[PDB]
């Protein structure tokens, strides 16, 4: 959960630039962790 | 009688050192020197879109 | 071993002669009709 | 690495290596172009139980 997690605290450490943009749902199969901006999180602060 | 045999000549190639940034698959791919993979656990990369 | 040890001698002389050339893609290539210059005459059938 | 035969000594060499699907959705796809070879026959061979 969090050493997935602590990548997405880690992504809130950015420099990782992404080039092209599709809809990430669809391609849910694919990662090793998926986490869902709605809007805010509880969590992340 | 003299009857001798000829080394008529000697040839060799060469290998061709093909250097993999020579090369035209080399923007496919950000290849990093990181010498420290055997003292690591592992690695995670987040993602923020 | 980085070896010179085929061959580097001389540089030969160089003359010209008729003849032609063709480029069939970037490996350009001679072009030679061997009946009207040497067999004309000669009861050899050419090859 | 080192081995040693009875045949002779032996110096192997490795290397650990990381690679990353760093897009986030379907980089590279592929195509089909010729058939250049039809390998299996297609038939005339029956099944035996």
């Amino acid at each position: 959960r969090d050493p997935p997690g602590y990548r997405y605290a880690a992504a809130i450490l950015p420099t990782g630039s992404i080039l092209s943009t599709i809809e990430v749902a669809s391609h849910r199969r694919l990662f090793d962790f998926f986490a869902a901006v709605r809007s805010d999180e509880n969590s992340l602060y | 009688d003299v009857e001798f045999d000829a080394l008529l000549g000697s040839y060799c190639n060469t290998l061709s050192l093909v250097r993999f940034l020579e090369l035209g698959l080399s923007v496919a791919c950000v290849c990093t020197k990181f010498p420290e993979l055997a003292y690591m656990n592992e690695g995670r990369v987040q993602f923020e879109v | 071993n980085r070896e010179t040890l085929d061959e580097l001698e001389s540089a030969p002389q160089t003359t010209r002669v008729r003849a032609d050339l063709v480029a069939i893609g970037d490996r350009l290539v001679f072009l030679e009709a061997l009946e009207r210059r040497i067999y004309a005459a000669t009861n050899v059938p050419y090859p | 690495a080192r081995h040693e035969t009875g045949g002779g000594v032996n110096f192997t060499l490795t290397q650990p290596r990381g690679n990353v699907d760093l897009g986030v959705g379907y980089t590279a796809v592929a195509a089909t172009g010729t058939v250049r070879n039809p390998v299996t026959d297609m038939g005339n061979l029956p099944q035996n139980f």
